[PDB]
């Protein structure tokens, strides 16, 4: 067949269309991903037929699926569908804009060529009544306040069209525009940042101009006015205007003034507030729905000065001598700027530009060019050598950190980064019995190998040894080898003696101890394991206990001051299939028999509605500080983030507000998979939050998709993984769009962008050198003096009791009961399976 | 004369008029770490046998007078991974009192004998002109 | 310069331990001496400290790269150490070099020979001026 | 579509279900792989529908396919089907246990949503009358013989459940169990290794306890009894029992004795023998069906001491201070132990634990903890720092070694390791005419490049140069460059002069010469080529001759003492399509014309039933010592192993037994692709058999799948490739399960785990250094003094004659004739295509 790659991919795309076609013919309402596959698939077939032109399919594509055939969110999610195919005259791109352009679509034609029977309308469900919607405050904003202003007559005396961007130095215009060049001096158009005025030939326009800000130095254009704005350089600019024949007619009468903050001043330009949000993303006071949850994030603070937003593109702001600085010291240009980002972080929900330098977050604030703009500090310069990642309208958060990882297969890793995870911590050596049961890399040799194995992958890694030992001998060895933490697991024996010996070792080496307790209460009940901690910091895995630990009351640990507790994700939150699923999963993982009295006793003692319900609440209470996966050993790597938001969404709907928005809950929860995993494991100076001085491990989200599927994963300042369409296409957006590794994941790049975390002892020996690692290696630290109070926004310490028969949990006197949700967000709207 | 000075003794610095007095000694008289034929640092005696192998000191400097801004004292000095691991009374916890877990002379421990000698930090010259490589050898 | 192209022994430089024994005692020092001598045009072998009544740290020095172990009286060459060391040599296929107990502290030469238990061992300066059972090590 | 990886994979899984659905609707009986795809596919669709709960689908999944719709082996092969999908309440795991739970299934529902017409029952074939079955000897085994014993009353005075594993030190139990602590001292439960006694609160049980073995040193638990078992530490344990409040009531009357080997002694525990095999795999005397062949392997020797088996898991044996040792010297802990393996190797079929250290096989025997178990040598310690690969119920064999490889494409390599091959030897430079015809890497430059190219791949490699030369000049060069062997091929000319010049070179460099002879008898008939050998060792490729060599009697070579002969795999064994396929394949590879007298003469002279039939027999006789692929140049990389067993299976059924089991044949054949390729090429000290001191290149098999598809490939002690399901799932087993690279195949690991083999001359020059290889490089050797008698279990030397007209082969006077088999095992039951 001589299949080129693009042919192979389209076969896949087609397969997805056909599956969507089969669901449609069943009278299922299609989700976003289904609508897309189906339409791209048909477009490709119509091109194969050879009967239809591009202009035709542009129309035909709007009339396949109608409001009736799709889910309530789809008409807002599907802005359009793009695909390329081979027409009779070669490859052509077809864009279908607003494909849900009607009520009924045309079923016959949506299925045409599939040979699937065409369903009747009444086979489809009835329409129900907008993910990531921006709720704009009512009103207008005056651009560019407190600046000298002038209105000038401008003529296009050329024979061709001339168009001028918002930030072009007006004196430097095409010599064929005629106006008062002297009055234009130091001025630029008073219009929304990044648009333009178009002058057809012969046209006369009356233009509102406003003064440039900051240092008021003009660079570029025609070099008419090179230099700082002053009386002396004005005289020189005018000399050059005359000599070089730049169109000039004095307007002695021109209205002059300033942009004053009051009503009906003719120099001022206003921008409708809904429209501000659409161009540049939301600003202070606006709220943003997280994905299709019920959560709203309100912009708390904005660094933007209205009218100088950093937007990149033709005629736009980020151009030489305008928004892009020219003449500052080269070493301080930002490597990359992320423009107009909504940052959601435990430390604040804000609107800001983010500058990246040397793989690090260099600054957060208002960025651009100090020669032309007020308010640009010397650490936020967009310069010649600065790349641009456009955040307008998107959310940025820290890369997620999953601190309960089983390295069972390398593909867990791709699934992780693709969901928004950039750091993994746990143990394993591949698909062995030991690794499948416990987060342990047991032999020094295997430490060596896992570090070397994962050395090119664009994530930060930590590996943990087997902590189950009643003598320190072999623990010293595994830490010296490079383990950055130890796992105490019952399958290797978690006994008071092992617990003690392992914590004494943690005290010496400043590493975290993660524990899965003695479910069987073989050598003690939970109180005996707590006693054995002896007031020493310890991280308790899946603290609720479905995934392991003292039956039935391991959850008591969420009330010990020295315990840092996490949950794993599959019990999150309590939903209608939770219990059934987990019982059987337990039966499967423990090789138990549905028909034996005691097998079923063990399992009913392990998987308990009363405690999972309590887990939803303690999680909302900030009594459980972290959420993690338990990847392929009871939990799900790609669902750390979504299960966090699904827990938040359920609690918002069940419980009281926590402090006219959901900010306090949003920040509490984002902390559970970003900052708190980093604190617990001892590397929070390097990652876990959007703050200056930390790795620029950064995930871009569409608000409509937030918490389900991100756009782009930045690793150490460079794009590591991202949504990507047809590699052969004329743009990146045509089908099939899927998460693929990017330049940050090829060759040596993964290593240059990331950190392998080891113990200080291992680093003292330079295991980075010994092991031949190209990834940066750093030591973990500051882990032996943590208490629950060091967990950001999750420092609650209830008195917990658990009834040994009913399993009912009481916290601070209050019986904890929670309902069984029948659905969750961030699921049916997003996934093809 | 055998073990170098102890608490209260004084030492003239070179041929200057300066005298350092030992402010503190970690030794427990009778268990000094001295290495040699018939001496203390031997298998099962002062050299430990059976502790976890990872915690043996790489090197021990025995019976050193330390002169340092922070104190003029008498101590064994334990080196591990190129770092100063411990300062104190070193030896074998199976046969001697007062030996902490970070001061074990083990099978894999080298001995530098400081009895009678003074140990100081490496000097740090912070006004250097790199005019020739030989300055460097003259410095160390 | 005298016509030697291979050297086998132990040490870490001019320390008390190396001046007395052919021992590179720590794994760290093995790494270092192999790195140190890496550009020198001679073949090199380094030997660890074999003086031990337990195999624990002996395993470690051989895994580090020692190609032989030295039993020296200055670290204790007692029948227990001799046995434990040769049992290790049987496992790792390395040569044991010995400088016996001159003091006959623990046994006379007969007793060390018994401790060999018929196993291959290299006896250093077998005449004994350089060390060993007085006055009859030469019997070996 | 923003497709995450898991979505892409499920689309594939769905496609496989739909194909299975199309075969079903045709009334085909489905095989294992089909049954799985089909059911997982439907489960996913039912979840898409949103109507059904997890508990529902658990039931619905058992009622889709019935005995009628599947092949005879399927009900035993399909223990269950797992898949995850997005329910209305997020991702949930559905396990369908024993999906063939009825006679008729429910066709309509198995096809539902495919829009395929539902077939009637009578469209399906009629049921015929168990791959990898264990045939257990009848009887019971007494556990733990010859040990002090005691029966004690135990009460649970706690308010929560307490459960105790078989190897927990009984004195160290939860303080709330009340019994005679002094009598419990040094004891543990006399129960099957790795299970448990459960005490609900308030429960009274009467427990059989038995003494611990080996050194009898207690470690861990509560540290009650720390130390060796003696009168002096008993007094201390009792002091601690009193002080710390561990439940204790004297039982002055307790029955005491020993585990005696006689009937009805109340201290002894017996395990039913069928049940022993199911828990721990078969033991001495049991037999195991190889895959779906007719071969049975009988356990010849077991190192297990009944009752101390090493089994890992919650409450199980391999826990701190029990089966996992605590206090031995850290350096001797095994890196990995494979527990309870059935080893099939040329040197014996046995039951043993396998210890791995430093990438090598360290020991084979009874492993565990010398403090608690008898019979544990100092080279088999499971310690803190030891990983566990569970072999119970599985077969381990050496990695296969294919010594007729054409490096035509890198994907051959993945196909190889995935079938169970870990070493490749041959020649090539990619898809060139030269490489497609001959196993030759001709230029030194290309040696350099193939070594560097394959440097990260987790297989051992050897590359062979072009040996066709009547002067040694260029041969010296290609060997000095790193060729570990030379190929003499007719396409480059295999003439007596070339043959001589090339063997004289082999004598100097100690490398193997592999030959494909002059089919055309251009310069001599076979006797002339044999004369030119001049009694020097030589490896003859595809000795039967379909794949090349003197027409029609190259097979004569299987009777020369200095010839080491191999077959390639596609003629293995003689089946109904063999001749037709090979004629056309010859026509295709030689660009011949069905319609030209002499083209068809050449081809009838090359592809001969009489000689292929003889190849089956000489192969069974041990007259042909090796089986190899001829990868993509007449043979099949993924079928070295299966074609070996398919040849064995056919011969078992056609010929006499070879020495109440198939051991002697099993060992003869396994030798053909493990040890004998390594001997022939000169690297048998490093690989080719399960023996101490060799690389731990090791393949795990399910007996039901043995010889078709393995579970897991261990390369140098670390898992390199393995079956792996959904990376996003809660366990590794949910669909789609496929062979994927593991941590041993990422980054630098492949190199750290493997060997590139070169000539000694190339190594003398340090080509490993010159070429910048990270893979270990070793020299081949001990190849110039081999004779047929050095081939393990394949040293037969018949007098062979071949009739020049009839092509009939006679060996030792006996005319060789063999039937044309209509089917083979290890095929229809296993493959989706
Ligand atoms: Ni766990
Ligand atoms: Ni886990
Ligand atoms: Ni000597
Ligand atoms: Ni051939
Ligand atoms: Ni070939």
């Amino acid at each position: 067949m001589k299949l080129s790659p693009r042919e192979i991919e389209k076969l896949g795309l087609h397969n997805a269309g056909y599956l969507a076609q089969k669901r449609l013919a069943r009278g299922l309402r299609l989700n976003y991903t289904e609508a897309v596959a189906l339409i791209a698939t048909q477009i490709m077939e119509f091109v194969r037929d050879g009967d239809k032109t591009v202009a035709q399919l542009m129309s035909i594509g709007r009339e396949l699926l109608g409001r009736r055939q799709v889910l309530p969110a789809v008409p807002k999610l599907v802005e359009s569908v793009q695909v390329e195919a081979t027409f009779p005259d070669g490859t052509e791109l077809v864009t279908i804009h607003d494909p849900i352009a009607c009520e009924n679509g045309n079923l016959e034609l949506a299925l045409l060529g599939s040979f699937l029977p065409v369903p009747s309308l009444d086979k489809f469900t009835a329409n129900d009544e907008i993910p990531g919607e921006i709720i704009v405050v009512g009103g207008n904003l005056v651009l560019n306040d407190g600046r000298k202003a002038v209105i000038l007559k401008v003529v296009n005396n050329g024979d061709r069209p001339v168009q001028v961007g918002s930030h072009y130095h007006f004196i430097e215009l095409n010599p064929y525009l005629t106006f008062d060049r002297r009055k234009a001096y130091g001025m630029r158009l008073n219009i929304a940042a990044g648009n333009a005025s178009r002058f057809e030939p012969g046209e006369c326009k009356e233009v509102l101009l406003v003064s440039i800000g900051g240092n008021k130095v003009i660079r570029g254009g025609n070099a008419i006015a090179d230099g700082p704005v002053n009386a002396s350089n004005c005289i020189a600019a005018m000399q050059a205007v005359i000599t070089r024949g730049f169109g000039h007619v004095e307007e002695a009468n021109a209205a002059e003034g300033q942009t004053g903050e009051d009503a009906s001043c003719p120099f001022t330009t206003v921008i409708s507030r809904e429209e501000y949000a659409n161009k540049y993303g939301p600003t202070t006071g606006d709220k943003i729905r997280l994905g299709d949850t019920a959560l709203f994030a309100e912009i708390e603070k904005d660094f933007a000065i209205y009218g100088d937003e950093c937007t990149f593109g033709g005629g736009k702001v980020i151009r030489d001598g305008m928004g892009q600085s020219c003449g500052h010291p080269p070493a301080l240009s930002l490597d990359t700027v992320i423009t107009n980002a909504v940052i959601i972080d435990y430390s604040g929900i804000i609107k800001a530009d983010i500058g990246i330098k040397d793989g690090l977050i260099h600054s957060i604030g208002k960025s651009g060019n100090p020669d032309v703009m007020d308010g640009v500090f010397q650490n936020m310069t967009t310069g010649v050598n600065t790349e641009v990642i456009a955040g307008e309208g998107l959310i940025v958060t820290a890369g997620a950190i999953d601190c309960h990882v089983h390295y069972i297969c390398p593909q867990l890793v791709y699934e992780a980064v693709t969901s928004g995870i950039t750091t993994l911590v746990g143990g394993g050596t591949g698909p062995t019995a030991g690794t499948r049961a416990t987060t342990c890399t047991p032999a020094p040799i295997q430490m060596k190998l896992m570090l070397q194995s994962t050395d090119d992958l664009p994530l930060n890694f930590g590996f943990t040894g087997k902590g189950n030992c009643a003598k320190p001998d072999e623990l010293h060895e595994i830490i010296k080898a490079g383990a950055m933490g130890l796992k105490l697991h019952e399958d290797w024996g978690t006994t008071p003696a092992a617990i003690d010996s392992c914590l004494t070792i943690a005290e010496q080496y400043d590493i975290q101890v993660n524990i899965h307790t003695d479910t069987l209460n073989e050598s003690g009940f939970v109180e005996h394991t707590i006693a054995a901690f002896k007031g020493r910091t310890i991280h308790t895995y899946h603290s609720e206990g479905a995934g392991g630990g003292h039956a039935p009351d391991i959850i008591k640990v969420c009330g010990e001051k020295n315990v840092l507790p996490s949950s794993t994700n599959p019990t999150r939150p309590l939903t209608s299939n939770t219990i059934d699923e987990h019982v059987d999963m337990l039966m499967v993982c423990h090789h138990l028999d549905a028909n034996i009295a005691e097998d079923v006793a063990f399992s009913a003692s392990r998987i308990r509605e009363a405690t999972i319900a309590a887990e939803d609440i303690l999680h909302d209470m900030g009594a459980i500080s972290i959420i993690s996966s338990d990847s392929q050993a009871m939990g799900r790597i790609g669902e750390v983030i979504s299960r966090t938001w699904q827990t938040a969404d359920k609690m918002k709907s069940a419980r009281g507000p926590l402090q006219a928005n959901d900010n306090f809950r949003i920040k509490r929860y984002v902390a559970k998979y970003t900052i708190n995993p980093a604190i617990a494991n001892g590397f929070s100076q390097y990652v876990g939050s959007v703050e200056v001085g930390k790795l620029a491990d950064l995930v871009m989200w569409k608000p409509s998709f937030f918490g389900a599927k991100p756009e782009m994963v930045i690793k150490g300042g460079e794009v590591a993984y991202a949504n990507m369409g047809d590699p052969n296409a004329s743009i990146p957006t045509p089908e099939p769009v899927k998460m693929r590794p990017m330049y940050g994941a090829l060759g040596k790049a993964g290593g240059a962008l990331s950190i392998a975390f080891v113990s200080k002892a291992a680093l003292d020996q330079r295991v980075k050198v010994l092991y031949g690692l190209n990834k940066r290696v750093e030591a973990v630290s500051n882990v032996r003096k943590l208490t629950k109070l060091d967990m950001k926004l999750n420092d609650a310490l209830p008195a917990i009791t658990v009834d040994p028969d009913s399993y009912t949990v009481t916290a601070d006197g209050v019986v904890l009961t929670c309902f069984v949700a029948t659905t969750v967000p961030l699921s049916r709207n997003y996934f093809i399976f | 004369n055998k073990y170098g000075p102890t608490t209260g003794d004084k030492i003239r610095l070179g041929d200057t008029a300066l005298f350092a007095e030992i402010e503190k000694d970690f030794a427990i008289y009778g268990d000094e770490c001295t290495f040699g034929g018939g001496k203390v640092i031997r298998d099962g005696m002062g050299q430990s046998c059976g502790h976890p192998p990872a915690l043996s000191l790489d090197t021990v400097i025995t019976n050193a007078v330390i002169i340092d801004y922070s104190g003029i004292i008498k101590a064994d000095i334990g080196i591990k991974d190129g770092l100063i691991h411990s300062i104190g009374k070193s030896g074998n916890p199976d046969v001697m009192d007062g030996v902490f877990q970070n001061m074990t002379t083990g099978v894999n421990t080298e001995v530098i004998a400081g009895e009678g000698l003074i140990v100081t930090a490496g000097a740090i010259d912070c006004h250097v002109h790199y005019i020739c490589p030989q300055l460097v050898y003259e410095a160390v | 310069t005298s016509g030697i192209t291979t050297l086998v022994g132990g040490g870490t430089g001019p320390t008390a331990g190396t001046r007395a024994t052919t021992c590179t005692p720590a794994p760290i020092q093995m790494k270092l001496m192999l790195q140190s001598t890496d550009d020198l045009p001679l073949n090199f072998g380094f030997t660890g400290k074999g003086n031990c009544a337990k195999p624990d740290e002996l395993h470690e020095i051989i895994k580090a790269g020692a190609m032989g172990l030295k039993l020296h009286e200055d670290w204790g060459t007692t029948p227990a150490a001799i046995d434990s060391c040769l049992t290790i040599a049987e496992q790792y296929d390395i040569q044991v070099n010995i400088h016996t107990d001159t003091l006959n502290e623990s046994g006379f030469v007969e007793h060390t020979i018994a401790a060999f238990k018929g196993r291959t061992i290299h006896t250093y300066h077998s005449e004994g001026a350089g060390g060993g059972h007085a006055p009859d090590i030469i019997k070996v």
